[PDB]
């Protein structure tokens, strides 16, 4: 559908921001686990990958339709801890706040596009 | 030598200096701990959007 193509980029950006938000909050929650590595995703490359499948064929009514079913990069440690935990509070707190801001911005842009498509139709 | 007993070799000057140094070091570490805790308390508000 053409409607999907217009809203594909912002939807994928919003979903990627939510996933990275979950990853950052997981990094915050597991700050005290000894031996836990701080993981993160490269937002731009994954957004390229998602932006850049074959529903199985249903011959009749009984035939069952096809059933549907990111890469994590390690953060470079800054300070060496003794328990092997590489999670840094300041870095991930700033990243968490930034991801929240960008999620809000994506919501704003997507809502503006939908509202414009709506006022085009209203009449 | 028979008829003499040897006592301990605890030097009291060294013990007193060690106690003074230990007390001062303990107070310095407690101050550092307080500073770090206060800094983290201030830093844990950024997460509010």
């Amino acid at each position: 559908d053409r409607l999907d193509a217009a809203l594909r980029f912002q939807q994928e950006a919003l979903n990627l921001r939510a996933q990275r938000q979950e990853i950052l909050a997981a990094n915050i929650a597991n700050a005290d686990t000894p031996g836990y590595q701080a993981r993160d995703i490269d937002f731009a490359s994954e957004l390229k990958k998602v932006m850049v499948g074959v529903a199985l064929t249903l011959t009749s009514s009984h035939h069952i339709p096809a059933q549907a079913v990111v890469d994590l990069l390690y953060r470079v440690p800054d300070q060496p801890s003794l328990d092997g935990n590489t999670v840094d509070m300041d870095r991930e707190r700033t990243q968490f706040a930034d991801n929240s801001l960008k999620y809000q911005m994506g919501l704003t842009v997507l809502g503006s596009q939908l509202k414009g498509m709506m006022n085009v139709l209203q009449g | 030598m028979s008829g003499v007993l040897e006592g301990s070799n605890v030097k009291p000057v060294e013990a007193m200096t060690d106690m003074i140094a230990n007390a001062r070091r303990f107070e310095m570490q407690m101050k550092v701990i307080t500073s770090v805790d206060e800094n983290e308390g201030r830093a844990n508000q950024l997460l509010s959007m």
